[PDB]
């Protein structure tokens, strides 16, 4: 075969230029997101719900063989899992930054830094919107250019690809090295949602609420002027009115109502509602609404199914990139250990019913290690080998060995 | 201070720009008085716009009074030789 | 489909005020920079007699800022119908006109304080005006090591054949990326060349501008067409109140469906020792 | 009134400064920086020749009967004159669309004074200082 | 202009109310007080007495060439007048830096209505309600 890709890539053109395509977006389209980010209301909290299912439920970094790696770090021994801990304390929190930024943005984006000694510091992440990459004619990132608010207007600057890292959860392609922003990806529903909210508003304003018509003069009768009516008017102001209020009248003057004009706002919302979480591919219920004969069943279960997957596949590609493009270039930059080891950083699924997992053990717990069900149970091993690697329960033995 | 009917502004209303296509596809020929009201040709310049009827697709859609062929529909510029 | 989401830009100016002068972030809006008198000759004497005192004397070059400013106002119903986004568009206006506005003030007090001219009268214009300028402040006994320069003299000097030519040049950098080329930036013992735009010298024309006395240009006869000087002895002077640089503010009416953006800055120019620069003239 | 840029045409903004915006009908069809007055109750007008036609300048394009905008006085304003003006000199509505001076005029009093002065059909910037209306 | 309290004096502020403060060049060096006119495009120089010259008072002491504040049409002021003067007098611009009242003056209108009286050599405070510039 070749030792470089031999098919060409659509992503190559005129830069940031008048044209338009996922990967084509301006610094305009970038401080877009970050509009419909920073705005709040609706739209904002789903897309943080999405985060939160997706990163919110903290991580666990594993390595195969791990224990095959100790060595002294600082006069004390460690394994790489242990060095990498200490490298990442805070790595939940950098996890649900990193991969929120990534389902609103085409990418997250960073640096790594140093200390003064030039001891490794932290993965620092950059602000999204400020960023582009600039790519080759096989679509490989080969420097980033970055805009930023300054003293009277923009300042701008270029950095080479070989000291940031970036990641990318949505693709046109497993080619694209770019990405997609779910919120542009979805914009005439954000909009379309955005609108019809705005309109519901208006809408309960002019014709949620009776209003008071007071009529005034005989039905082919002398004409009543401007300045008759106010006359008129300061007998029925309703800021004067309260409510007992009685009036007496000729038989000329006629208090009719503007009723309250029903609509259905209601269904409008859910509408809107259902067409922008099946737009960001969330469940109908994150958005506060249901539907029949979608409570529970099979009907349950595969929704669930769908969104559990949909998760799966977003943790594994974050995965993926954030353990080749930070992890291991820092392991093999700052420290002892081998950088080709097999590393692997997991997120924890948001929607584990922990009673099913309980029950399960309770059934088949005599099939699996001290070891599998401490990992299934969310637990450390035992601190004693046999025990971990032994099927039969660390107590169910202990209370053998009291019997010596 | 600029008001969105202000001269200078007219080009960044989104509003000017989609009445100014929407123009285009009704009109039947360059002639504004006939086929628009004053305050339209003010409004979107419309003097500046080509209306001329040649971007309406009723300019090209045959629309016979009697089809016994269903040719009625066909748009001319969708044919094998446009 | 929808329309096209897109504005062409108009003309954009040279902008290099901030980096080929001194830059003094003043604490007031007026102020001093204090200037010592000139070295002299210590005198003859006989033995046994009283020395004569000839100590420093001292002055100053008073700074006094002014306010330039830039503003723009626009209806929300404006604002929220627009194809782009039109207070980002305002703001890197108000920004743009403002650097502008230094680049002015610089300009117009280097080219019309410098105390050296060289008249080419037009003749050789290219490589030996500009050694010739340094010849005029070298005279007066400071070293310059920056020229600013007009479009015109530019193309006048990209032509001369001892730029053009990789022989006379010694590389081909000038004849490949003309104003790019790095012996630009490093020609007669100037380790700085800053190119101005035509129409940032003050004419008198622009509105709320009384002009210059100078003509700024090289095209016609009496055209001054660069300066050559010390970067060290020209103080482009920086005041804003609430900090360092231009001030952007985002005005919002009170009462009615009314938004703006209004830039400021205040700035002076003024040389330290007039003497340090030479104008070019055609 | 229109600046050229290169190839382009560029309208002017008309109104430089002040906050004297006032809507008024359209009595007939109108265009931006030209001058007008009341012709009928809340309706405006070009403005005549001399004295005594005067409410302010019409904002943009309109219509006959369509709502104008109207830069009254205490604005200063982007206007053409139809003569050569100079600062200091008060101008009036000329009759054709521009402003002229009272000097000019068979007028007496003006409605702007010249901020910077400008040639014949050239954009002046002037402040508006009064209206004028029907004395007798 | 001052106001005195006990040994000290303390200079007076021009303005009392109104927001019609507006930019222009200084063709001369003035004080905080004057009466000033358009005297080229968008610069300011003292106003001579007899009318046709004021667009409003310099606001801060200026040197020659120097951006100047300066208040108009709408603004109430303290100004120094040069002669007696009661509310309800209309005064103009003396041509010595000082107002003083159109009865004195060879002209027939005003710029500034005095609200409160004031002795020769005095601050006043007086509302300014026109400009004058050159009618021919
Ligand atoms: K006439
Ligand atoms: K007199
Ligand atoms: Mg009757
Ligand atoms: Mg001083
Ligand atoms: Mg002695
Ligand atoms: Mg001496
Ligand atoms: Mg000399
Ligand atoms: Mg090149
Ligand atoms: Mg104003
Ligand atoms: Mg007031
Ligand atoms: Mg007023």
């Amino acid at each position: 075969a070749s030792s470089t890709p031999q098919t060409n890539v659509d992503s190559m053109g005129g830069g940031h230029s008048y044209q338009f395509n996922g990967q084509d977006l301006t610094f305009e389209d970038l401080r877009d997101i970050k509009d419909v980010r920073d705005s709040g209301g609706q739209v904002a909290q789903l897309m943080d719900y999405k985060a939160l299912l997706n990163f919110g439920e903290g991580c666990e970094i594993h390595v195969e063989g791990d224990d095959e790696t100790k060595q002294l770090v600082d006069g004390e021994p460690m394994t790489l899992s242990e060095w990498l801990e200490d490298a990442f304390p805070h790595l939940d929190l950098l996890v649900l930054d990193l991969g929120g930024d990534a389902l609103w943005y085409p990418y997250a984006v960073g640096e790594i830094q140093e200390t003064i000694t030039g001891e490794f510091k932290e993965a620092l992440p950059a602000e999204p919107w400020t960023l582009m990459p600039e790519s080759d004619a096989q679509g490989k990132v080969q420097a980033w250019h970055q805009r930023t608010k300054t003293h009277g207007g923009y300042q701008t600057q270029t950095l080479p690809a070989d000291d940031l890292w970036h990641i990318v959860i949505n693709k046109a392609s497993a080619r694209d090295e770019v990405g997609i922003s779910e919120v542009l990806r979805n914009k005439d529903e954000i909009q379309a949602f955005k609108q019809n909210e705005a309109a519901i508003n208006q809408a309960i304003e002019l014709h949620g609420f009776p209003q008071r018509h007071v009529k005034v003069g005989k039905e082919d009768g002398a004409p009543v002027r401007d300045n008759d009516l106010r006359r008129v008017r300061t007998i029925f102001d309703p800021r004067t009115t309260d409510a007992n209020t009685a009036y007496f009248t000729g038989q000329d003057v006629d208090v009719e109502t503007l009723e309250a004009h029903n609509f259905d706002y209601s269904a409008i919302h859910e509408m809107d509602m259902r067409n922008l979480t099946t737009a960001l591919g969330l469940p109908l219920e994150a958005g506060n609404v249901g539907a029949d004969g979608l409570g529970s069943g099979k009907p349950a279960e595969l929704r669930f199914a769908l969104l559990k997957l949909a998760i799966k596949a977003n943790q594994r590609s974050f995965s993926v990139q954030f353990v080749e493009r930070v992890m291991r270039p820092v392991v093999r930059d700052y420290s002892p250990f081998d950088h080709e080891a097999d590393i692997r950083l997991e997120i924890n699924d948001p929607l584990e019913d922990i009673g099913e997992v309980a029950d399960l053990i309770q059934q088949v717990g005599d099939y699996m290690t001290n070891e599998q069900v401490a990992e299934k149970l969310d637990l450390p091993a035992p601190e004693d080998d046999e025990v971990a690697d032994s099927y039969r329960s660390p107590a169910d033995m202990e209370k053998d060995e009291a019997g010596v | 201070m600029q008001l969105r009917r202000s001269p200078g502004m007219r080009p960044m209303d989104r509003d000017w720009h989609q009445e100014r296509a929407r123009a285009r596809e009704q009109a039947y020929s360059s002639d504004l008085t006939s086929q628009f009201s004053e305050s339209e040709i003010v409004k979107y310049e419309l003097d500046t716009a080509q209306i001329d009827g040649s971007d309406n697709p009723r300019t090209y859609i045959w629309n016979r009074t009697i089809d016994l062929f269903g040719m009625n529909g066909t748009d001319v510029r969708e044919l094998r030789n446009r | 489909e929808q329309l096209l989401e897109v504005v062409m830009e108009g003309r954009e100016l040279r902008k290099v005020a901030r980096e080929a002068s001194n830059v003094i972030n003043a604490n007031t809006r007026v102020g001093d920079v204090p200037i010592a008198s000139d070295e002299e000759f210590a005198r003859p004497t006989g033995q046994g007699a009283e020395i004569r005192d000839d100590g420093e004397t001292y002055t100053t070059v008073a700074w006094n800022a002014t306010k330039l400013t830039e503003g723009s106002r626009v209806t929300d119903e404006m604002r929220d119908q627009a194809m782009v986004d039109l207070i980002e568009r305002n703001i890197q206006r108000v920004g743009a006109s403002l650097e502008n506005g230094i680049n002015r003030v610089f300009l117009t007090e280097l080219v019309d304080n410098a105390q050296n001219n060289h008249d080419t009268a037009g003749s050789n214009q290219g490589y030996q005006a500009l050694n010739s300028a340094v010849g005029e402040v070298d005279k007066d006994d400071f070293r310059p090591d920056t020229y600013v320069t007009h479009p015109d003299y530019r193309t006048q000097l990209f032509n001369d054949t001892n730029l053009a030519y990789a022989n006379r040049a010694g590389t081909n950098e000038v004849l490949r990326n003309r104003e790019d080329a790095p012996i630009v930036g490093d020609i007669a013992g100037l380790d700085m060349h800053a190119a101005m735009s035509s129409a940032t010298y003050d004419d008198g024309t622009d509105i709320g501008w009384s002009g210059g006395s100078e003509t700024w240009g090289f095209s016609s006869d009496g055209d001054k067409g660069a300066v050559v000087y010390d970067r060290d002895n020209i103080h482009t002077i920086l005041y804003a109140p609430n900090g360092q640089d231009v001030e952007i503010k985002d005005y919002e009416d009170p009462i009615r469906d009314i938004t703006g953006v209004n830039g400021r800055l205040h700035v002076d120019c003024q040389y330290s020792q007039g003497r340090s620069s030479a104008t070019v003239q055609y | 009134a229109t600046e050229t840029q290169g190839e382009h045409t560029f309208p002017v903004e008309v109104l430089i400064s002040g906050e004297e915006l006032r809507g008024y009908t359209a009595g007939e069809a109108l265009s931006a920086g030209e001058p007008v007055y009341l012709s009928g109750d809340y309706e405006v007008s070009a403005s005549s020749a001399d004295g005594g036609e005067f409410l302010g300048v019409n904002l943009y394009d309109v219509a006959s009967g369509e709502p104008v905008a109207l830069a009254g006085d205490d604005c200063e304003v982007r206007v053409e004159v139809s003569e050569q003006v100079t600062a200091n000199d008060e101008i009036l509505p000329d009759g054709l669309g521009t402003f002229e001076t009272v000097a000019t005029s068979a007028a007496s009093a003006g409605v702007a004074i010249v901020q910077e002065g400008a040639a014949s059909g050239e954009v002046c910037e002037a402040y508006i200082f009064a209206v004028q209306g029907t004395t007798a």
